[PDB]
């Protein structure tokens, strides 16, 4: 249930959590054929699950 | 007499001036409600407009809450 984004401000600032998100790889899709693909996370990501 | 008979008719020839009189002396009593609900309607929707126009409103004296959070990044 928990977002990056619900730590910006309150726990620790935006720029820090850039860099915390960025050093996972998410999941997202699909793209133009039809595949899946993976990215560096952003704020918008939920916590990843193991 | 015929001219005291006229003078009677006559005094109430000016039945429409008199009703707008009335509608004066009402709307004066009643007019100053609009201050109480005037404050009230502004008190609501302060919080919808922008921060610059709300500091204009106030002559300065408002300002953002200062709670402890989101403060700048170093
Ligand atoms: C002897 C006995 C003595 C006893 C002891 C003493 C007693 C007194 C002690 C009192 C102590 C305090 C007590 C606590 C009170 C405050 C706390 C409180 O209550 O807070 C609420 C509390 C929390 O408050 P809050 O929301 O956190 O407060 C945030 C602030 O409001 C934050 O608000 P904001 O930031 O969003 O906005 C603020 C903003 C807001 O600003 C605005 O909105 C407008 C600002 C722009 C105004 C522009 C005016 C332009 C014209 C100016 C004219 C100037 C003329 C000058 C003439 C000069 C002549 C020489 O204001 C300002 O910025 C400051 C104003 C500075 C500008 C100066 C001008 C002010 C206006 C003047 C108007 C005119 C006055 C005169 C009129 C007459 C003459 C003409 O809420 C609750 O507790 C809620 C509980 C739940 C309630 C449930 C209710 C029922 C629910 C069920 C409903 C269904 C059933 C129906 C039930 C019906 C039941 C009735």
């Amino acid at each position: 249930q928990l977002h990056f984004r619900h730590l910006v401000g309150e726990v620790l600032p935006e720029k820090r959590v850039k860099q915390i998100a960025a050093e996972y790889d998410v999941t997202d899709g699909p793209n133009d054929q039809g595949e899946m693909y993976t990215r560096p996370g952003i704020l918008g990501d939920a916590f990843p699950s193991p | 007499s015929r001219a005291v008979y006229a003078k009677l008719w006559a005094s109430t020839a000016q039945y429409t001036q008199r009703r707008h009189y009335a509608w004066y002396q009402i709307w004066s009593r009643v007019i100053p409600w609009s201050v109480p609900w005037g404050i009230f309607a502004m008190w609501m929707v302060f919080p919808a407009m922008p921060v610059e126009y709300r500091q204009a409103l106030t002559f300065g004296i408002w300002q953002k809450p200062n709670i402890g959070t989101h403060g700048p990044d170093p």
